[PDB]
């Protein structure tokens, strides 16, 4: 006959299970004595409430941002994330268990839009063997030729979310040339634009790459032209950031950054052979300024 | 509307002191009926720092609690006990002047 | 006698990827006697190598006997001196490659 | 009588009252001729992480009036045999139970060698509860 | 029942939206992955509480969000992902 | 009409012209023609709130 | 009838280690398939062949990414699966071996991730 | 002097014919939670030395 | 152990580090501001109870400014120092529904502030797109064609708006689909309008939005719906906008002046999104007690006082909806 | 991100540490301190 | 009897270890919600909120969402996962097609 684990069996392994009937321990039922009247068989659904059933039939009670009737007052983040109808009893009144009498009504589930009956969408398998950092993470898991860039020559859907980084250098593997025209005199007043473009030129020089004054290049404009910086990608792409009053060269360099990983995703659709991110000697030194900040603080 | 407010509104025609011809041998008075009860304000941090409190037969059965602990339970309690004081301001001697309004 | 603390290791980063060229690079391979691995450290430090080495079981570099060869070999700044130990993870020939490699030694 | 039972003597009959005002709503529409009884929606958000990245889940119940009356009026069916011939458990059994003795490695000193399959002693610990999606035991 | 392996090892309770996939390759933890490449059993416990107030901003698009038009309605920007009110 | 246009612009104006944000169009660009302050929705945040010299 | 037996080669993966007929016939062979990146689609191919039934005896998932399947220098140990010949009914023990590892773990890992 | 329930008049309202930090409202407030050992209501701010 | 007060729905076993986190200290419900406080606000704040000829604040509490009354107040300061061509384009906005409902005599305005733009300003894709869409609500696809027409030949290169603009009045006046998508397939091709989708999904997703919205006069969009709420002030002063009461919906005049100086002066930080910043912006650690206004009402300043208006000759007449 | 996330929250800190600071050293020795060392650095 | 005595304190009661996970109603937004998160929107769930009917409603900075591709693709995969591989996700059945009132519950039933 065929054999199974028990009680008996993890006694000889030597493992005896807690007793749950005849024991001189708390059985743990706080309810035997407090709450009165009927009592489920969930455990513990009462106990925040402070171990009783007592007043049901309130139904506005003292609640923060979120809960109760918060939803008849407008709130920027819970009016996007949070149904009108979903709002509950606050405080330790929360609903561990609800009971209610009628019909019940499930509403039917939502609908993908923007999909054509009869197409066969290409599926991704996403897996941790493939590293987080590449854009195949990011790329769509159901991807459709309905929702195919075909006009800027994709094979596939573009990637919907983008990763969540603060970018403090350049990188210029995915980029051509980079131009950073300035202008030769320094303003008068304190020209935060040109300091923030002279800024962004030093970091380029700095960047991330082997040789980046091969892509780098600095020009003088004679002719009073703002300041300004041209990135052509590998593609002959060119995106322009424009240089408005207050921005920084960490700014000028997060939205280099986002541009650079939108344009390598376009490449990834086209079809492109991108090089890849690897270690390599900045690394090191980024490493070696790693160990510093990790040193002192 | 604030909540001491309205009771002292809603007891004036309650108790009947609303009348020309209020005696105060007689319990007449006028039916109010207050709604959005939910909806009453209390000015600041009040409705953490104002108690309520009562006391039973027993050592140490003294609560202490808060109005928002009596508006979390009922939030009619609230107005009932504020009317409670404004009644037992002025008829505070006898049961039936007091029970009656 | 003095109870002194130990010098904080040199970082393999320097002889992963040096922005400078090395010119001379010093390999102890399994010197047993410490008396003598402390007078050819202090002779290397004399010298002002690039980085001094040791591996394939030297003696150890804090060992009394290496201590009173060297005479403050151990507490300067100018040469480095490493361990390549197999024992602990790090390729001593794949290190000294890389070093080749990097430098264009011989 | 005290604060709270006066209270309480005046407005349970009221809450009464209030709930028959309320059912007079329904009622209104079995006065059409057309009996609908109450629709409650079906809530598809009970399953939450908490602050502690703590699985939290909400047990919502509809008691259906139809149901009640069926059960009310019609006879139960027979009961399972297996049912009622097998007893009732005395011990719960852990749902990871630690065995600490497999035969698999022909050395059983080994560490390296012991499969995957068998449960850890800090699983043995912590496993007092269904996995993080499941909710019943 | 019986006892059965699904029940020995505990699960990621990550949230919906937190989450990068529903596939079973991703089901377990992200850490993992670092994991497996250093080649260490991490043990670190507690990593982070969401916040005491935890409010977000909608996202948009990788591409829309930075390439939104300044298209405009009566009173209304339009966008073929978004509306909103414009002054 | 051009001279008229170039005469009449200015270098910010046509600097910011067509810029566009990830909030949309620039707040500048939106409430710039404002018809008293009343109409402004005022959308700053508290962290943006503060203004340095 | 198919969802039984969909679930029965599910749970196939549920079923117990002890239980499992390992040394049920006399004889046995031990042969080397290769080292993988991801053994789980050896698994997969496994899984899906003509001359073996498609309910196993016992099925391990091979999560490399699971904190109790991380392969370590002293590492978890072997995930085990057991496949059934049709015609003649001889016993496939399948081993993948979490433990062949003979790296150490880095001294400092925020460096490491750093890197 | 007490004139009214702790809800209308709070406790320290009682010496409120006395000149001083009695016209004040106290900084801490331990009336509500577990009951003092003492029995200590409030306590003022500490005037140098002192705490009322 | 106690003798007494064991009511558990009153004081409840639990200790007080246990329910000090369940002791509400951020508030939101109840309330904490009366009605009679509405008022002070307001007044504090420095805003006018306008007419409703004027303006008023309608269904959302926005301040909504009825389109005669931004015709009046363009024909007053047209000439000023501080009139722009976004004056002259909100002004446009403005006459757009009453040009939908009428366009015999309202086109007419619209022809005159186009005018006026070209003899201060001159010719700019602002007042062009604005003349574009009023065409288009008034039904001139023509017109609508003559205007781009205008734009390309002056060198104002027809943008995203443009292209919007030209489907919307396709769409208005009843041109086919394929009429709306070749407006829609120059603009790709231009560069004008850059779309990541399919070409005749992404048309698809513009047709739906042009559906949803529809237009003034007609019957399912958005635009159909003409519900004002119609109230001088404010129902709700304290009414936020974000997620602290420091991002309130009405703040002072002050504020006011100093976020439209920001709105100039850092400019480039609206360029850049920071998860950093989100979570910044968490209200979860930033101060929210109670000021001695809290408690004591908002200070009390002067209303505008008008007692130098003339006496209201149609008193009786009641004004009509804006439009 | 969760670096970000990790240096937002102890900005946050410290501006709650900072504001709670400022009515630790409201004694009133020390507010005499503080105000004496305002008007000598003010003159 | 009813006790009301001084009791005993030989039996060691417990109830720390009888709460449940905490969970408060202010944290049961779309960004804690283990499935995919739902709107009411009257008849038919929906992804995103309801947009006012009246745009006049409309917020300064709220954002009127029509389609969004990040909660469009998740809640794809995830339909189409739980239909393709039903033994794989079989304990993701409970968020839909729930079990039906008369049949025993384990934690409902009396």
């Amino acid at each position: 006959p065929p054999k199974h684990y028990s009680v008996e069996s993890l006694r000889t392994v030597g493992l005896l299970p807690a007793q749950l009937a005849l024991s001189r321990k708390p059985r743990l039922r706080p309810h035997v004595g407090n709450l009165k009247g009927l009592v489920y068989p969930l455990p513990y659904y009462a106990m925040w409430r402070g171990n009783h059933n007592k007043y049901t039939y309130n139904k506005s009670t003292v609640c923060l941002w979120g809960e109760g009737d918060t939803r008849s007052m407008y709130h920027q983040h819970y009016a996007h994330a949070k149904c009108p109808t979903d709002y509950g009893r606050g405080g330790r009144e929360f609903e561990y268990l609800t009971v209610k009498r009628g019909k019940m009504l499930q509403k039917p589930l939502p609908r993908v839009q923007y999909v054509a009956e009869g197409s066969k969408p290409v599926w991704l398998f996403k897996s941790w063997h493939t590293p987080l950092s590449s854009p195949s993470m990011w790329e769509r898991e159901v991807q459709y030729a309905e929702h195919t860039p075909e006009h800027i020559g994709a094979k596939r859907p573009l990637a919907v979310v983008a990763p969540r980084t603060m970018h403090r250098y350049l990188f210029l593997m995915h980029m051509e040339k980079v131009t950073i025209t300035v202008s030769p005199l320094l303003f008068g007043y304190g020209h935060t634009i040109q300091k923030a473009v002279l800024d962004f030129y030093r970091r380029a020089i700095s960047a991330r790459s082997p040789f980046p004054k091969d892509k780098v290049f600095l020009f003088y404009a004679i002719d009073h032209i703002t300041p300004r910086i041209e990135v052509t990608w590998l593609d002959g792409t060119s995106y322009v950031p424009p240089v408005l009053e207050g921005a920084s060269s960490q700014d000028l360099i997060q939205m280099v950054m986002e541009e650079a990983w939108l344009a390598a995703d376009r490449m990834a659709a086209e079809g492109r052979v991108l090089n890849p991110l690897a270690i390599d000697d900045y690394k090191w030194d980024q490493l070696v300024v790693f160990k510093k900040v990790r040193d002192k603080e | 509307e604030q909540l001491p407010r309205v009771a002292a509104v809603a007891a004036q025609y309650i108790t009947g002191q609303h009348r020309p011809d209020f005696t105060p041998g007689m319990i007449t008075g006028d039916h109010v009926v207050i709604v959005n009860i939910k909806d009453v304000v209390m000015v600041g941090d009040q409705w953490i720092r104002v108690p309520i409190t009562w006391q039973t037969a027993y050592p140490g059965g003294k609560y202490r609690i808060r109005l928002t602990d009596m508006y979390e339970r009922d939030p009619c309690m609230l107005m009932w006990w504020f009317l409670k004081d404004e009644v037992n301001r002025h008829f505070v001697r006898k049961l039936k002047t007091r029970i009656a309004p | 006698i003095g109870d002194f603390d130990i010098p904080k290791p040199p970082p393999k980063e320097s002889l992963i990827a040096n922005k400078q060229r090395f010119d001379r690079v010093l390999v102890l391979d399994n010197v047993d006697d410490p008396g003598l691995l402390g007078t050819v450290l202090r002779t290397a430090a004399g010298f002002h190598y690039d980085a001094v080495i040791a591996t394939n079981h030297c003696a150890d570099l804090y060992d009394h006997r290496v201590i009173r060869a060297a005479r403050g070999a151990h507490f300067q700044k100018a040469v480095p001196i490493y361990t390549l130990k197999e024992e602990d993870g790090d390729n001593v020939y794949g290190m000294l490659n890389h070093i080749l490699q990097r430098n264009d030694l011989s | 009588d005290s604060f709270k039972e006066h209270y309480h003597r005046v407005h349970l009959p009221r809450r009464l009252a209030l709930q028959r005002y309320a059912r007079q709503q329904s009622l209104r529409n079995a006065a059409k001729g057309n009996v609908k009884a109450e629709e409650v929606p079906y809530k598809y958000n009970r399953w939450w992480v908490n602050e502690e990245h703590e699985f939290v889940h909400q047990y919502a119940f509809v008691e259906d009036p139809e149901v009640t009356k069926a059960k009310r009026e019609t006879l139960p069916p027979v009961t399972r045999e297996n049912i009622w011939k097998e007893p009732q458990q005395t011990f719960f059994l852990p749902f990871a139970p630690y065995v600490r003795v497999v035969d698999y490695p022909k050395d059983p000193d080994a560490k390296f060698l012991k499969p995957v399959n068998i449960p850890r002693w800090k699983d043995y610990m912590q496993r007092t509860k269904p996995v993080i999606p499941r909710t019943w035991y | 029942l019986s006892v059965r392996t699904e029940d020995f090892f505990s699960k990621e309770a990550i949230s919906h939206a937190r989450r990068v996939s529903w596939a079973p390759h991703t089901t377990e933890k992200k850490q993992g992955a670092f994991a497996k490449l250093a080649r260490s059993n991490f043990g670190d416990p507690l990593p982070s509480s969401f916040a005491q107030e935890p409010y977000f901003e909608e996202e948009i698009e990788a591409h829309r969000k930075h390439h939104r038009p300044d298209v405009y309605i009566y009173k209304y920007n339009v966008s073929p992902t978004h509306f909103s009110l414009r002054e | 009409q051009r001279q008229i246009a170039e005469y009449t612009t200015d270098p910010p104006e046509r600097i910011m012209a067509g810029v566009t944000g990830e909030k949309g169009p620039l707040r500048a660009r939106v409430s710039g023609a404002r018809l008293g302050l009343q109409r402004t929705p005022a959308r700053i945040p508290w962290t943006m709130q503060g203004l340095h010299r | 009838e198919g969802d039984i037996l969909r679930y029965m080669a599910y749970d196939a993966r549920n079923a117990q280690f002890a239980f499992a007929p390992i040394r049920e016939f006399p004889n046995q062979q031990e042969f080397f398939l290769g080292e993988h990146d991801d053994p789980e689609k050896l698994m997969e191919h496994v899984d899906l062949c003509p001359l073996l039934f498609a309910i196993p005896h016992m099925r391990t998932v091979v999560d490399l990414h699971a904190e109790h399947m991380i392969p370590t220098i002293a590492g978890p140990g072997v995930a085990t699966s057991l496949y059934r010949c049709i015609y003649s009914k001889a016993l496939l023990f399948v081993q993948v071996h979490l433990s062949s590892e003979v790296k150490l773990p880095p001294q400092d890992p925020e460096a490491f991730k750093f890197m | 002097v007490q004139t009214g329930s702790p809800t209308h008049q709070r406790e320290y309202e009682r010496f409120h014919h006395l000149p001083g930090d009695v016209r004040t409202r106290p900084q801490f407030d331990f009336t509500f939670g577990e009951t003092r050992a003492d029995r200590v209501m409030f306590a003022w701010r500490k005037r140098g030395d002192l705490q009322l | 152990t106690r003798r007494g007060g064991k009511n558990l729905a009153w004081r409840p076993k639990m200790s007080e580090r246990t329910l000090e986190q369940f002791v509400p200290l951020h508030l939101a419900f109840p309330r904490r501001h009366p009605n009679s406080w509405q008022e002070r606000q307001f007044h504090l704040l420095g805003y006018v109870k306008w007419p409703k000829e004027i303006g008023f604040y309608n269904a959302g509490d926005n301040f909504e400014l009825t389109p005669q009354a931004a015709y009046r107040i363009y024909k007053q300061n047209c000439d000023e120092t501080f009139w722009t061509r976004l004056h002259n384009e909100k002004t446009i906005i403005h006459l757009l529904p009453l040009v939908e409902q009428d366009p015999g005599t309202n086109m007419v305005l619209v022809d005159d502030i186009f005018r006026h733009h070209l003899k201060r300003f001159g010719a700019d894709h602002y007042i062009y797109n604005a003349v574009m869409q009023a065409a288009a609500f008034a039904k001139d696809f023509p017109r609508c064609e003559q205007l781009l027409a205008e734009m390309r030949g002056l060198g104002l290169e027809p943008n995203a708006q443009s292209y919007v603009n030209m489907m919307l009045g396709a769409r208005l006046t009843g041109k086919p689909r394929d009429q709306a998508e070749a407006f829609f397939r120059e603009g790709i091709k231009t560069g004008a309008i850059s779309a990541v989708m399919r070409l005749d999904t992404e048309f698809q997703m513009w047709m739906n939005q042009l559906e949803r919205l529809g237009s003034f006069k007609a019957k399912v969009g958005y635009l159909s719906v003409n519900e004002e709420g119609a109230s001088p002030m404010p129902r709700d002063m304290w009414a936020l906008w974000g997620w602290h009461r420091t991002e309130a919906k009405f703040i002072s005049r002050k504020q006011m002046i100093s976020e439209q100086v920001q709105n100039r002066v850092r400019s480039g930080k609206e360029l850049v999104g920071t998860v950093y910043q989100k979570a910044r912006r968490q209200p979860w650690a930033k101060y929210n007690g109670m000021f001695p206004y809290d408690y004591n009402g908002p200070a009390r300043r002067p209303a505008a006082s008008f007692v130098d208006a003339p006496t209201p000759t149609h008193n009786a007449e009641v004004c009509g909806t804006a439009y | 991100e969760e670096e970000q996330v990790e240096k937002a929250r102890l900005d946050n800190e410290l501006m709650r540490w900072r504001r709670l600071q400022r009515a630790q050293g409201s004694d009133y020795d020390h507010w005499m301190e503080a105000e004496t060392r305002r008007i000598q650095e003010m003159a | 009897r009813s006790g009301s005595g001084p009791g005993d304190k030989r039996i060691r009661t417990d109830w720390y270890r009888c709460y449940p996970s905490l969970m408060r109603e202010k944290d049961r937004d779309m960004y804690h919600c283990y499935y995919p998160y739902l709107f009411d929107h009257g008849d038919k769930m929906s992804l995103y909120p309801k947009i006012p009917e009246n745009p006049r409603e409309w917020q300064p900075e709220q954002l009127q969402t029509t389609y969004d591709a990040i909660r469009e693709d998740k809640y794809d995969a995830f339909i189409r996962l739980r239909e393709k591989f039903p033994e794989l996700y079989q304990d993701t059945r409970a968020w839909d097609n729930p079990p039906p009132f008369g049949e025993f519950n384990m934690f409902y039933s009396v």
